[PDB]
């Protein structure tokens, strides 16, 4: 069949539309400034003809669209920003190639189009919001349909059917009409929540469309019955604006993106949310796509907005499917595994979950040490029988080693000093920072001036964030309590206080005492008993109203109403 | 003696307290007004609320509005603004007073904003931004603009400004005294649309409807039809900035335009400091009191589009 | 030990899995757009109780944050983007959305806690940033503080977990990309308090094979650094400071293991920084631990 | 919009929602001699094995003021 390669050219100006003719040898390039025709030999593209010889700088030159009939080899079509329509006919003797210049629109037109198979149809859709079919031997004139809508923005002819053709309007409608009968469409539907940019039908099927939308969308639509179904349904990442069916794959697409995006996607409709291939090789925005061949499923050409235009082998593509990672893994806190991998490296689009079931001695040291109280021998006694009834041995043996160094001529003065400030170290390394932080709050001021400043911090810090880890408020608070450094110590410090008021003079209260400075009455009255409270109040934020704290606890577990008896569900239950 | 200076008070009767009441003549559009005006302000978002009332401030002052100043010191000395900042310029910190350059060009001359702005305010530095806590300040300084000319057209009464600007001497010139901005390459309804929804998705879709509120918007005592001296009125006033339309015959002005409108439409977009009363009674003298209001939401719209077009565009040149 | 399936009910694969601070709720993301959060009963079942649209490309990565700053999630795309959500009083919502980003945007991480609450991103282009919110009441403002910028594209991000006030700030960026040149695939960047800008301190020359996932390790109480990599093999370094511009580190190697004989995709360290897991393309989980002796041996092989 | 007082021993910002929705485990309790304050049930389980105020430097009983 074809032979061919990867390859670019660079044009002179930005380029927004394209078309290709039943020889897959000849492109047609326009633009606002730019109106050429090119060869596609066998290694590179040869520019033959320039339409734009005779450079009157006309604007019914700014091609929006362009078409090339698939019957005749020398018919051409344009539309234009004006609201004109040309008709170039490059069998001529001339060097102009002009034939005919329609000019019934008032407004922009958007997208021309040609029949088939009868060599003498148009069809164009402008902004104002009619669409005309014009007949090129100047017989039976001119016949006009209405949508009522909006601006449209494209048209196409069924491939199958020989008199029916589709339109795509601004306010997200599709209409489906006959050219034998220009009163009323025989459908219509809302397809898209947004304008619907482009539509295109099935090269094999008998009622499949596909269009493709401002909100980021590709819908394929079925309509053998009497109303519209939908099958499928392709999110992408930013809005669509050309949507082309392959040749010969019944399954595949190729999309381009308005904004944002400068890529070009293939996509498989049975697997919506992975591109099957992604050509990234242009710099700007990607403007309009056409497979060469109908018969050939390997060869797309596009031109871009960066002034050129290049051609794509399909197994030269980027796949993105294998080029990811299968599976995640992550380790719990109480020893648990969650291993999630693919359905074909463990037993190709799902996953498995598995969760594996793989530290109660640091859970049941935290409670059962003693820190302080009483004198270093009975701690150090105690501390030893903990360890010893756990299972732990060398700690026990270290917490009584510890008593006979301490707590007892003669040996010189510190003879020892240098071999607890290695054993702390020796436990820190290991990373059990539980047994060094209790040393050093038992023992005190023995070892204190000893271990730099930064690494006690950095000691009572770790253990601090383990504990509240496993949630142990009683032994973290005790920790803060009895640290021998100032910053840990100074934790539950920073904004503990309460300030409170008396609600009948609305006037803060003094630091200690429960009278009211003005009012000269006790507010800290309980809603229970009818006393005064001097210790633990217990508070309501919804009606204001609380008492003593195990009072207010024990009213709250046999009703649900506010004991003072304001009609308050404090607890909304 | 009641709402606006210029619009009698029986009128008013029978047809930020003032401009609301004026305002609510066309109700179908105030709502998207302040519906935006609410998200835009109050809503939580990517910039402090504080920080925005100093917008505002700084871009109701280019103008000289004293309405809009006063209300947004008002409103920022209440929620937690710091009272040094009301000093001068010079006081603020150094992350809005790098706005101070984008500021003018959005509210002068808006063909002039290119990339390297957009560039010098996202290098990267001591104190930079990100996309979405600039996209958000674009369009408020924009809104604030449009909302101070529309108070200078209708005249509202009430119930310093040099100390917040820099370059107070800078004003408008006329375009024709640059290449022209085709307004088929960057449409907002296919183009501007999607950017500054994927960057600022609530504004965009506030945006968007408060544009089709301004479009259906009938005119009453014509005399062609509504659709056509509303597209003539539009797009002179966009043309005024530097736009042109390709598919418009551009002849239809004068033929549909009187040359009495055509003077209040410039005076009251480009220089809003410098309306008066005769100019408001000059044009349309034998018409209804509520069209006069419809032109002057027509060009705040008109304005509102024009520099937003121009800002996206920049962004997106340097994206790419 | 014992293994227990959980019914994921994804349309699409699933791409990461990360469990919380107090060890008893999961989340999952899967390349359908969607984000699940799961939590765990007295029975000791596993039951959904969210699953919500939230992004409109493949999610890569989610992950947590302290319970300090509330429940908090964050996650990145394919649409180049990265979100923050919140639980209120029981639905999800929206607080910010990041789109600096040119390309898709590959991992996401959050700070240790004593820095305050930033995080920080990757991309494909090679540029990470970090961000901040210095008002910890309001989640919806964040503000862009640093950008460095590699040679090449990055694909994973780990930051130092120690909490000494000895160790300066860093982390490690790795790479993916395949080339026929031989350049360095990780990078350690360092903080500057005199500069107050992060600086290059170290490139780790010996790895040259494209890496996939990196990790450092939780130090509790130690004065030196261990570093984990998932090339095709498994290997593990040491950077221990020399006494007193960056901090100059001495760069050792302490394990290579080529058990899998396949390509290694993840790791994962637990919560002392003892024991070392990895997962391959066979399909099994592998428990690495060290003796005395400083030798690196096998512990288990779990397999699905 | 600034924070309220932070708990005594979880350090976390005290609040209430304004099934059930605001349950008891989760008020305000502050002494009313020293005006040190908590979580319900964190200082209710604190005051079981100890006596005396979490705040470190404090001196209060404060359970025993009443009983
Ligand atoms: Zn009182
Ligand atoms: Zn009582
Ligand atoms: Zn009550
Ligand atoms: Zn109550
Ligand atoms: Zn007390
Ligand atoms: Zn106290
Ligand atoms: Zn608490």
């Amino acid at each position: 069949v074809l032979t061919g390669r990867t390859m670019h050219c660079h044009l002179d100006a930005p380029a927004n539309a394209i078309s290709v003719c039943r020889d897959a040898a000849q492109v047609v390039v326009a633009g606002r400034s730019i109106f050429k025709i090119y060869a596609i030999e066998e290694e590179q593209f040869v520019e033959k003809l320039n339409l734009r010889v005779g450079r009157k700088p006309s604007l019914n030159l700014s091609c929006a669209d362009v078409v090339w009939h698939q019957m005749d080899e020398n018919l051409l079509a344009t539309a234009a920003t004006n609201g004109v329509v040309v008709t170039w006919n490059l069998g001529r003797p001339s060097r102009n190639k002009q034939d005919q210049l329609f000019t019934e629109h008032k407004r922009t037109v958007n997208k021309v189009c040609f029949h088939p198979t009868e060599a003498h149809v148009l069809l164009s859709g402008s902004q104002d919001g009619f669409m005309k079919c014009f007949d090129l031997r100047r017989k039976d004139s001119v016949s006009t349909f209405s949508g009522q809508s909006e601006s449209v923005r494209d048209v196409q002819f069924s491939i199958r059917d020989y008199f029916t053709f589709a339109s795509t309007f601004e306010n997200g409608n599709v209409q489906l009409w006959d050219i034998r009968r220009p009163d009323r469409c025989e459908r219509m539907f809302t397809a898209h929540n947004g304008p619907v940019f482009c539509c295109d039908w099935h090269p094999e099927d008998r009622g499949w469309l596909a269009t493709g939308g401002r909100d980021k969308m590709v819908k394929v639509w079925d309509m053998t019955t009497h109303r519209a179904k939908e099958m499928h349904c392709v999110q992408t990442i930013a809005s669509v604006a050309r949507v082309k069916w392959r040749p010969e794959c019944r399954h595949h697409l190729a999309t381009c993106s308005m904004m944002v995006d400068h890529n070009i996607y293939v996509w498989d409709v049975r697997r919506p949310f992975v591109p099957a291939a992604m050509f990234e090789e242009h710099r700007d925005v990607t403007t309009g796509i056409a497979w060469r061949h109908p018969h050939d499923p390997s060869f797309l050409l596009s031109g871009s907005k960066d002034s050129s235009l290049c051609q794509h082998l399909f197994r030269d593509a980027s796949q993105p499917v294998e080029r990811a990672n299968p599976e995640g893994l992550c380790y719990g806190l109480f020893g648990d595994l969650a291993f999630a991998a693919k359905e074909s490296l463990v037993a190709l689009a799902s996953s498995a979950l598995s969760v594996f079931e793989t530290m109660r001695w640091f859970v049941d040291t935290a409670e059962r040490y003693a820190l302080a109280g009483r004198p270093l021998a009975e701690l150090c006694d105690h501390n030893a029988k903990v360890a010893r009834e756990l299972g732990r041995n060398q700690v026990a043996q270290t917490w009584t080693m510890l008593r006979i160094i301490y707590c007892s001529s003669r040996l010189p003065p510190d003879f020892f000093g240098v071999l607890v400030r290695d054993m702390l170290h020796f436990y820190a390394e290991q990373g059990d920072v539980q047994m060094a932080v209790s040393v050093l709050i038992v023992l005190g001021e023995r070892v204190r001036k000893d271990i730099d400043e930064q690494t006690q911090e950095h000691w009572y810090t770790s253990y601090i964030d383990l504990l509240q880890r496993f949630r142990l408020w009683n032994v973290s608070n005790e920790v803060v309590k009895l640290s021998t450094s100032r910053a840990v110590s100074c934790l539950n410090q920073a904004s503990t206080t309460l300030h409170v008021n008396c609600s009948h003079c609305k006037r803060p209260m003094s630091s200690r005492g429960w009278v009211c400075d003005r009012c000269h009455r006790c507010a800290s009255m309980c809603a229970v008993c009818h006393h005064v409270v001097k210790g633990l109040f217990v508070w309501c934020q919804g009606c204001s109203h609380g008492g003593h704290l195990q009072h207010i606890m024990k009213w709250l577990e046999g009703s649900s109403h506010c004991p003072a008896g304001c009609g308050h569900l404090c607890e909304y239950s | 003696r009641g709402p606006s200076a210029f619009i009698p008070v029986e009128e008013v009767l029978r047809e930020v307290d003032n401009l609301a009441v004026v305002m609510g003549l066309h109700p179908d559009y105030f709502t998207s007004f302040w519906r935006l005006h609410y998200l835009l302000l109050h809503t939580d978002g990517p910039l402090a609320s504080s920080w925005r009332h100093y917008i505002a401030i700084m871009a109701a002052a280019r103008h000289q509005c004293s309405y809009l100043v006063g209300s947004h010191m008002a409103e920022f000395l209440q929620t937690g603004g710091d009272p040094e900042w009301l000093l001068g310029l010079h006081r603020a910190p150094e992350k809005l007073r790098k706005l101070s350059e984008i500021n003018k060009l959005l509210a002068h001359r808006p063909w002039l904003i290119t990339k390297e702005h957009i560039q010098a305010l996202l290098k990267t530095g001591e104190h930079t931004w990100s996309l979405a806590e600039l996209i958000q300040a674009l369009v408020l300084l924009t809104h604030c603009h449009s909302l101070s000319s529309f108070v200078f057209g209708c005249g509202i009464l009430p119930e310093d400004m040099l100390c917040f600007v820099e370059d107070p001497t800078f004003g408008y010139e006329d375009f024709t005294r640059p290449p022209t901005f085709r307004a088929q390459d960057y449409t907002w309804e296919d183009h501007g649309y999607s950017l500054i929804q994927r960057l600022y998705p609530e504004g965009g879709q506030l945006l968007d409807e408060k544009f089709q509120a301004a479009y259906s918007l009938t005119f009453n005592t014509i005399a062609v039809d509504t659709s056509v001296l509303r597209r003539a009125i539009w797009n002179y006033i966009h043309c005024v900035f530097g736009i042109r339309y390709d598919d418009y015959d551009y002849g239809e002005v004068n033929q549909l335009l009187e040359r009495n409108l055509k003077v209040y439409i410039k005076t009251v977009a480009c220089y809003p400091e410098k309306t008066t009363r005769r100019m408001y009674n000059l044009f349309w003298r034998h018409f209804r009191h509520s069209e006069k209001v419809h032109v002057n939401l027509l060009l705040l719209e008109a304005r509102m589009q024009a520099a937003l077009l121009y800002a996206l565009r920049a962004i997106t040149r340097y994206m790419t | 030990f014992v293994a227990r399936s959980i019914a994921a009910d994804h349309k699409d694969l699933i791409h990461d899995v990360s469990f919380d601070f107090h060890g008893r709720r999961m989340a999952t993301c899967s390349s359908d757009q969607s984000v699940k959060v799961w939590d765990k009963s007295e029975s000791g079942d596993w039951h959904c109780t969210a699953s919500w649209k939230t992004h409109s490309g493949s999610v890569w990565r989610v992950t947590w944050a302290h319970p300090e700053f509330g429940q908090v999630l964050a996650s990145c795309s394919f649409d180049r983007t990265a979100a923050v959500w919140e639980e209120i009083v029981s639905h999800w919502v929206k607080r910010t959305t990041l789109v600096d980003s040119r390309t898709s945007v590959t991992d996401v991480k959050f700070a240790p806690k004593h820095m305050g609450l930033m995080l920080a991103t990757c991309s494909a282009d090679g540029i990470v940033r970090i961000y901040e919110a210095p008002d910890v009441m309001n989640l919806s403002q964040w503000s862009l503080q640093h950008e460095i910028s590699c040679k090449l594209s990055c694909s994973c991000i780990s930051w130092n977990p120690s909490s000494s006030r000895a160790h300066s700030p860093m982390i490690a960026v790795g790479s993916d990309d395949s080339s026929p040149n031989a350049m360095a695939k990780v990078q350690i960047f360092e903080y500057n308090e005199n500069t107050r800008k992060y600086a290059k301190a170290e490139t780790l020359m010996t790895v040259t094979d494209p890496v996939h996932d990196i990790a450092f390790a939780p130090n509790l109480g130690r004065s030196f650094h261990i570093l984990a990599i998932a090339t095709k093999d498994v290997r593990i370094f040491t950077l221990k400071p020399v006494r007193k511009g960056p901090t100059k580190f001495e760069i050792h190697i302490v394990a290579q293991f080529d058990n899998h004989n396949s390509q290694v995709w993840r790791v994962s360290w637990n919560i002392t920084g003892t024991v070392l897991a990895s997962s391959g393309d066979d399909g099994c989980v592998r428990l690495w631990k060290a003796n005395y002796m400083d030798n690196w041996k096998c512990t288990g092989i779990l397999k699905g | 919009r600034k924070p309220l007082p932070r708990c005594a021993l979880c350090l976390i910002n005290m609040g209430t929602p304004v099934k059930k929705l605001a349950q008891f485990n989760n008020w305000f309790t502050w002494c009313h001699n020293c005006r040190h304050g908590g979580h319900a049930g964190h200082m209710l389980s604190w005051f079981r094995d100890h006596a005396e105020c979490p705040v470190s430097a404090c001196t209060c009983k404060c359970m025993q003021l009443d009983t």
